């Protein structure tokens, strides 16, 4: 379970973000999709071009969807109870590719937020994103 | 691991620049705090107590350099990283014998700390060309001779 | 979260382990031993050979273990909190052998009950013993 | 993939008795009953949706006689898989490159149909010769050429 020290690094990271929300999503989801080139294949319709307005769009949604957790991070089954059918029982992503998308929305935070990502808070942040995948891989 | 020009240039542009004698270590020990069933596997470094005791530890650092080496090494003999690799593992008699997990693990980590030395100068593409690389090296070093 | 069909399966399947729950645990451990040699380093100061009293033992504990989880399936963390700080705090269990571990028990699973490993036990079991895995990894 | 006599002969031996038409149709289909997501990677094949008629798909029992065949390949040519199964990738475009995780599932899915099916005959010796051959063979079917 996260603990309140868990809670407090991720609001605080969570919130230098800012209105960069969006853009740093758009970013991730790049470094995904260049570094570990099979989980394109979810998104075989959308331009993933260096960029692109659908990468851009998504990338606000998945930073969102993030910032709904921190907000509800005692009740994140509940909260992410639309997504978690959407991924697991709809989509049938494959659990390793939340694996790869958590490692590069820390590399994203890495190279934005040198001050905030501090070892502890890296910590925290991994506890996090691995709370959440494993909210959304719980419904296969 | 079959590395473009591109990728290559993107990886040994930016290696250049790296502190040799502090990456290695920061590496290292984000891996200790973040992963701690790590520790175990470096009973004998003594004290990795707390965060700032890990990232303090001298025996830390100094592995550290050495996973640097062992990265430019991969580096320098990309095409035969078995080769390069088989004298490093089996001078540890079975102490790199753990999941090949936890050198992926170490390699993410350190991708994680060159973006944070290396803020947007660590862009996509130059991650990109570091993941193939972190990725060979992974796996020569669980390979078991 | 498990489904009430998951409980069902489980609890059919795991009753018919009866009183081999102990024997077969210790088959578990032995099958993880031999076809994963990293794990022993966890049991340096057992004796892992076949027959071994010590392994037989640390088998029916784990067995039972397993049957406490089974006996309050929705209540996992706190049914399973002391075990889950020994293996996570106390004594550092890398994450990845519970899977290794999960997978023998499965194997022994199917070795002795032939009938009840259908497909669908199988995928239960599975999702059970992750279920656990995940309690007991969750306090590092 | 190094094996001892012993390890061969236990893998080899029991191999001979597997029902050649119908084990590796049972693995491939467990995945796809217990690993659900690997479905996605079998669009081509139909209907796979309910555990009978995945169990009962007559593309996913002819795909698992393939699956065994690349097993006996790997068995006869353990210490040259990359050579073994190049073309067997290859062949495939693009549909082999998934995580090597996935062909891990299916080769412990393979181990717990052999178990099932053999029962005490599947001692733990004879297990851990098994592991060490789907390791290996996972890990070539992986590897990208
Ligand atoms: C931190 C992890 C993740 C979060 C918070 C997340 C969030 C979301 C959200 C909010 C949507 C809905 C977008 C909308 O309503 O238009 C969505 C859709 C989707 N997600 Fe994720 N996601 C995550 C991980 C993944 C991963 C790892 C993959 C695959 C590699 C994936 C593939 C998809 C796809 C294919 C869609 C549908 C895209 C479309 O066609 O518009 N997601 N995700
Ligand atoms: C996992 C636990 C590890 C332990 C307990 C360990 C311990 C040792 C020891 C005792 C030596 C002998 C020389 C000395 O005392 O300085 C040594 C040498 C070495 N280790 Fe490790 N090591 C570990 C992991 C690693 C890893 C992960 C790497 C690189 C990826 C590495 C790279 C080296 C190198 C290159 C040497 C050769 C001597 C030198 O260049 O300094 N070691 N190690
Ligand atoms: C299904 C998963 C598991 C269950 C239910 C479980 C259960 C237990 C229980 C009940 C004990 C306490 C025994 C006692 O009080 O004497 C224990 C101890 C222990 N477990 Fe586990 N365990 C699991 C997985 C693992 C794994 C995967 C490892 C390592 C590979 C591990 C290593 C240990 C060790 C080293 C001890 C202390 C052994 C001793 O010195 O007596 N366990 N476990
Ligand atoms: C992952 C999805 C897979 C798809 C969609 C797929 C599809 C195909 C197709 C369309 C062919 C051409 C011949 C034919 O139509 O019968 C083929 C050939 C083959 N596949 Fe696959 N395959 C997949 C996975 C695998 C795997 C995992 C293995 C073995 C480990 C395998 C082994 C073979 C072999 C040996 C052939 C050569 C022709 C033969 O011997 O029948 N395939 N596959
Ligand atoms: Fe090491
Ligand atoms: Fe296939």
């Amino acid at each position: 379970v996260l603990s309140p020290a868990d809670k407090t690094n991720v609001k605080a990271a969570w919130g230098k973000v800012g209105a960069h929300a969006g853009e740093y999503g758009a970013e991730a989801l790049e470094r995904m999709f260049l570094s570990f080139p099979t989980t394109k294949t979810y998104f075989p319709h959308f331009d993933l071009s260096h960029g692109s307005a659908q990468v851009k769009g998504h990338g606000k949604k998945v930073a969102d969807a993030l910032t709904n957790a921190v907000a509800h991070v005692d009740d994140m089954p509940n909260a992410l109870s639309a997504l978690s059918d959407l991924h697991a029982h709809k989509l049938r992503v494959d659990p390793v590719n939340f694996k790869l998308l958590s490692h590069c929305l820390l590399v994203t935070l890495a190279a934005h937020l040198p001050a905030e990502f501090t070892p502890a808070v890296h910590a925290s942040l991994d506890k996090f994103l691995a709370s959440v995948s494993t909210v959304l891989t719980s419904k296969y | 691991v079959h590395l473009t020009p591109e990728e290559k240039s993107a990886v040994t542009a930016l290696w250049g620049k790296v502190n040799v004698d502090e990456v290695g270590g920061e590496a290292l020990g984000r891996l200790l705090v973040v992963y701690p069933w790590t520790q175990r596997f470096f009973e004998s470094f003594g004290d990795l107590s707390t965060p700032d005791a890990v990232m303090g530890n001298p025996k830390v650092k100094a592995h550290g350099k050495k996973v640097l080496g062992a990265f430019s090494d991969g580096l320098a003999h990309l095409d035969n990283l078995k080769g390069t690799f088989a004298t490093l593992s089996e001078l540890h008699c079975d102490k790199l014998h753990v999941d090949p997990e936890n050198f992926r693990l170490l390699g993410n980590v350190l991708v994680c700390v060159l973006a944070h030395h290396f803020g947007k100068e660590f862009t996509p593409p130059v991650q990109a060309a570091y993941q193939k690389v972190v990725a060979g090296v992974a796996n020569a070093l669980a390979h078991k001779y």
